[PDB]
């Protein structure tokens, strides 16, 4: 059974450590007209592997603390899916997306490895002997005869045609996209139950089932169904979606739905939802979208109060010049009654050549813009290391007419003082704005004047784990804890404004769930008096994890020591070990040993596979950064 | 196996060190990694350290080397300098030590001449049956693509403000294109040869 | 009724550096760089529902989800384009009317966070990524 | 429905160093006990590098010197060979020769070990 490309066993994922989250969000708006203060604060406990989250917001105008969501998630390795208790959301790729609170059991595809996901169709079929099958460089690799399954083809969206050699019958694989399809064998399931929520006081809360079930068949096809049952509302939806290759893809489903109005009144309807995404021609890709609700079809946000005759999408995206992008798109709604339409039709034509990127759009009432984006980085040579060339000017026109003519960019040395400062006029009211917005290792803090308004506001996040409190950016799902102690002021790399403080804990506020990311604290702008065992690691994490990155560091001053034995450099290999500092190294060559961390006077003991050394070091040493002493063994 | 993050390292002048990755994806291999910096020669010297000198890594990892002037500000400001940083992962019978060479340039922060447009002013001189590129930018120029007509030359490195000389077959035609590689290790689009 | 964030109209983002490994063949990925589009002073009574649509050119007819590079004089990359994804981790495409994720909006400060990461539609040559696409914020 | 604004994305791309993988195990070429001699082939694999990083590399073999030639790797009066997949010596402490993702050498009786050297241009 050949493993698919990236994946990982579940038993290397870290659940997290049994931590206290919080996330606050402050925001303070002072506008004086010829004051609203924002509060919203998220609280967390990450106990176990359950994930206990909770939302409260507060305001006050120039004291009333309001709940949002409770909800206690975790994840179901052996059913390969996460549970939700409370309140919470369904997508609803079939049904409407809705709001409730009660148990939702939802499958995952981020668990899948990145191989498995979207559509692409596999590879059946026998080789005869030893064939380095190569599909046109997707895939390359040989088989053992027999019947071979490749199912590693990556997730291409519309493409072209896939070209399957063996080594020699040649077979192409033609194939469309459409978002409603899977791949064969891939079972995709959401069951929800419990009660209704919504933000409009005036609906009810009824209790409600909903079942969603995505299932691929193989050659292409792909049967999807749903069954939403309610004390007024029962409805059930099927749909068959196919890739005809060359052709294209087909996605139609019909929902036969019985309702309920707010009176007695009971309705029966269907609706037909037709997908048709064109495959590439000559260049155009072509998306068309329909849906036909005939009279007496109701969802289920109306049936818990106190027509659409039809819709119409089409998109056409044609790619001119390797730079142009003819972007047309028509939105057309009919109603049952009414008899008024409503249409929206949008082209823009956007290009960007060299280093200046315009873009023109058009809109239907009309709009039209134009918008001109110029980095300074074209004219000023980028040797220079001046502030001014991290900066850009935008240029806008609006047809009543908006003109907005503005420069942006970072003046810090980190990249962390983001600078706007944009002028602006509205056809006569001149209103300018500034803007600086600064992301350090202790939170956010964003200030802005617009000509009077001046808003401030300050994020950040609190995380009570085992070793103590910990102060950093405001937190995105997944966080990465790295504890370095005994190392202050250490910038991690591929992040801005993300450092140790005197505690020696960080946070990273992303890491990308179930996937393989890189942690590392940046030697160059770390102290010489620290040395890092080791300044990668690499951890899992799991949705609504906190992993620990560990990295040990040496306090005491680097050290590099030739040893002699017998006047002769010691052999290759030795190990040399500092009980002092507890420091070890391996012997480099001709006799010359590396030693992180070690203090002023001490003695060395060296195993070749039985000798002490002792040393002393002046205090002018301490002051440089690498000293090198030499030291003859016993 | 072992490899290396970057093909060759950029050490700009009065910046204190340099980091380098150094990787190994081979969960069931032990690699005991040595580093070190020879000069433009392959001669071992002590202008550059590299910490760790060596190390021990067992399963998927990757360790950061440091890279540490110790010049003490002994080098030229107008051009600038090479020197070559090997990086080699230990594992009848022979085992197989593997060696990589990797190119480090030490460059001044004064220069009136931005990298990119190195490329671009290179100048070839075409004798009886040699080709000479004078080369008056300050920047280490490596000469790829070298191909005359129908036939094709021999790559070559051209240190600052000086002239290389490669062999040239008679029958190779009038037309001259060469393509230079950048910082990122990318080939610059083919540009004609400005004989003068 | 609200107003989007001043500041937030004018934002860059950095993506880091990526080797060539991590970008082998058409399809590869890279690693993702948060940023969100922040909302201040939202009345929740007029507006409910918030949605984003993107539109930026694409770098080519058959991936318009997809980015595209900026030419530079120092050498852009080749075959690699700019993904972003909403907070579903579903790819987002760039036709201009494609709204992400609809998001309930809340009273005060509101943050719809967003992922960025690289997409190698073929073989990766590296240089310098420079890329940008306009967003628009639409209110229901 | 208002404008939001430009958002700009941007990095940096670099290449990488083709990793070595050698076909045996752990990198050790078992040779054999001795009573030229019977060839044994070892391969080399240049993996997840683009063609023309791998193209562009210089191969060298350097090592221990025998005292009798110091062409051939020392080990009694004996050394080992290495030969090109075409025969031709291929001698020990040479200038780099360029010589596509998959190297083969062999090795014949005339342990050790053997700096196997890549410089990258």
């Amino acid at each position: 059974s050949n493993r698919a490309r990236g994946y990982i066993p579940p038993e290397l994922w870290d659940p997290g450590i049994n931590a206290g989250l919080l996330n606050y969000n402050f925001s303070g708006n002072s506008v004086q007209n010829r004051h609203y203060a924002y509060l919203n604060l998220q609280s967390g406990l990450n106990i176990g592997a359950w994930r206990l989250r909770d939302n409260t917001t507060w305001s006050y105008n120039s004291n009333k603390w309001q709940h949002i969501n409770t909800w206690l998630e975790r994840d179901i390795i052996p059913l390969r899916s996460r549970l939700t208790l409370g309140d919470g959301y369904t997508q609803g790729d079939i049904f409407d997306g809705i709001n409730f609170r009660g148990a939702q059991l939802a499958s995952d595809d981020n668990m899948l490895p990145d191989s498995q996901r979207g559509f692409a169709p596999v590879i059946h079929g026998i080789a005869r002997g030893t064939a380095q099958v190569t599909i046109k460089d997707i895939y390359n690799s040989t088989v053992p005869p027999g019947p071979f399954t490749i199912n590693d083809i990556y997730a291409a969206g519309n493409s072209g045609d896939l070209q399957v050699t063996i080594k020699t019958q040649i077979f192409t694989v033609p194939y469309s996209s459409v978002p409603l399809l899977q791949r064969e064998g891939h079972t995709r399931y959401s069951i929800t139950a419990g009660e209704y929520r919504s933000g409009n006081a005036q609906q009810e809360k009824p209790r409600f089932f909903q079942s969603t079930l995505l299932h691929g068949l193989p050659a292409g096809w792909t049967i999807y169904g749903g069954t939403q049952l309610a004390d007024r509302y029962r409805a059930f939806n099927f749909g068959i979606g196919k890739n005809m290759g060359a052709l294209g893809a087909l996605s139609v489903d019909m929902t036969q739905a019985n309702s309920t109005l707010p009176d007695d009144s009971q309705h029966d309807g269907q609706s037909v939802r037709f997908l048709y995404n064109k495959s590439l021609n000559e260049t155009n890709i072509q998306l068309v979208g329909y849906r036909y609700s005939t009279s007496g079809y109701f969802n289920f946000a109306d049936t818990t109060y106190s027509n659409k005759r039809g819709k119409l999408q089409l998109t056409v995206t044609q790619q001119l010049g390797r730079t142009s992008t003819l972007y047309l798109s028509g939105s057309h709604q009919t109603y049952w009654g009414t008899s008024n339409v409503d249409e929206q039709f949008q082209a823009g034509l956007n290009t960007a050549f060299e280093d200046i990127n315009w873009t023109l759009s058009y809109s239907l009432d009309q709009m039209l813009a134009l918008n001109v984006n110029i980095p300074f980085s074209h004219w000023l040579r980028s040797d220079s290391k001046s502030q001014w060339r991290h900066a850009s000017a935008s240029y806008s026109m609006s047809h009543r007419m908006t003109n907005l003519a503005g420069v942006y960019g970072t003046l810090l040395e980190d990249n962390n003082l983001s600078y706007s400062v944009q002028t602006g006029y509205a056809g006569s009211g001149s209103t300018g704005y500034a803007t600086l917005n600064y992301r350090g290792g202790y939170g956010n803090a964003n200030i802005g004047y617009s000509h009077k308004q001046l808003y401030y506001g300050v994020s950040g996040g609190v995380l009570a784990h085992a070793n103590g409190v910990t102060l950093g950016q405001p937190l995105n799902d997944t966080v990465v804890l790295v504890k370095a102690p005994g190392a202050k002021d250490a910038k991690v790399e591929n992040q801005t404004g993300v450092r140790t403080d005197w505690r020696g804990y960080a946070v990273l506020p992303y890491a990308t769930e179930y996937r393989e990311n890189r942690v590392a604290l940046d030697t160059n702008t770390l102290a010489d008096n620290v040395d890092l065992d080791n300044a990668v690691a690499n951890v899992v994490p799991t949705r609504g994890a906190i992993v620990r990155a560990e990295f040990k560091a040496r306090v005491g001053i680097k050290l590099l020591m030739t040893l002699t034995h017998n006047n002769k450099p010691l052999p290759f290999g030795a190990m040399v070990t500092s009980e002092s500092s507890q420091s070890s190294g391996i012997v480099a060559d001709n006799g010359q040993v590396y030693l992180s961390g070690m203090p002023l006077a001490g003695k060395v003991q060296v195993k070749w596979g039985h000798c002490v050394a002792n040393y002393q070091l002046p205090p002018e040493s301490q002051q440089q950064l690498l000293t090198q002493l030499s030291a003859e063994c016993r | 196996g072992v490899a290396l993050g970057a093909t060759r390292v950029i050490y700009p002048a009065g910046q204190k060190q340099e980091q380098l990755a150094v990787t190994n994806n081979d969960e069931n291999s032990t690699y005991l990694i040595q580093s070190w910096v020879e000069n433009a020669d392959g001669v071992k010297d002590g202008r550059f350290i590299v910490t760790p000198p060596l190390f021990a890594m067992k399963g998927k990892k990757e360790n950061t080397l440091r890279i540490l002037d110790a010049t003490n500000n002994q080098l030229p400001q107008d051009r600038e300098s090479l020197f070559w940083m090997n990086v080699k992962a230990i594992p009848n019978t022979l085992q197989l030590a593997i060696i990589s060479r990797i190119k480090l340039y030490y460059r001044p922060a004064k220069l009136a001449l931005p990298p990119d447009q190195a490329a671009e002013k290179l100048r070839f001189r075409r004798s009886a049956n040699s080709l000479t590129l004078i080369n008056p930018t300050p920047y280490y120029l490596t000469v790829t693509e070298l191909n005359a007509g129908t036939r094709v030359l021999e790559n070559a490195l051209v240190p600052p403000m000086g002239e290389s000389t490669v062999k040239l077959p008679s029958d190779a035609g009038s037309n001259i294109t060469y393509r230079t590689i950048n910082d990122y290790g990318a080939l610059t689009p083919k540009m004609t040869g400005v004989m003068e | 009724a609200c107003a989007v964030d001043a500041g937030s109209v004018d934002q860059t983002v950095q993506l880091g550096q990526v080797r060539t490994a991590s970008l082998a063949q058409e399809g590869a990925t890279s690693s993702a760089v948060g940023f969100n589009i922040q909302l201040n002073d939202c009345d929740t009574n007029v507006a409910s529902k918030a949605a984003v649509a993107f539109l930026g050119t694409a770098i080519d007819a058959g991936h318009t989800n997809v980015l595209a590079l900026q030419s530079s004089a120092a050498g852009s990359a080749t075959n690699v384009g700019v993904q972003i994804l909403d907070r579903t981790g579903a790819a987002l495409t760039l036709d201009g009317a494609t709204f992400s994720s609809e998001t309930t909006l809340n009273n005060g400060t509101n943050t719809i966070p967003f992922q960025a990461r690289y997409f190698a539609t073929g073989a990766a040559t590296p240089g310098a990524a420079n890329a940008d696409a306009t967003f628009k914020v639409q209110y229901q | 429905t208002l404008p939001g604004g430009n958002m700009q994305f941007q990095g940096v791309i670099i290449a990488e160093t083709c990793r070595i993988e050698a076909g045996d195990k752990q990198m050790t070429v078992n040779m054999g006990q001795i009573s030229d001699s019977a060839p044994v082939p070892f391969v080399i694999h240049l993996r997840e590098c683009s063609t023309v990083v791998s193209e562009r590399v210089g191969v060298a073999f350097h090592g221990v010197a025998d005292g009798k030639n110091p062409d051939v790797l020392s080990v009694t009066n004996i050394g080992v060979a290495l030969f090109d997949d075409e025969g031709n010596l291929v001698p020990i402490n040479r200038p780099p020769a360029n010589w596509s993702t998959s190297l083969h050498f062999i090795a014949k009786y005339r342990n050790a070990q053997a700096w196997f050297s890549l410089t990258y241009q």
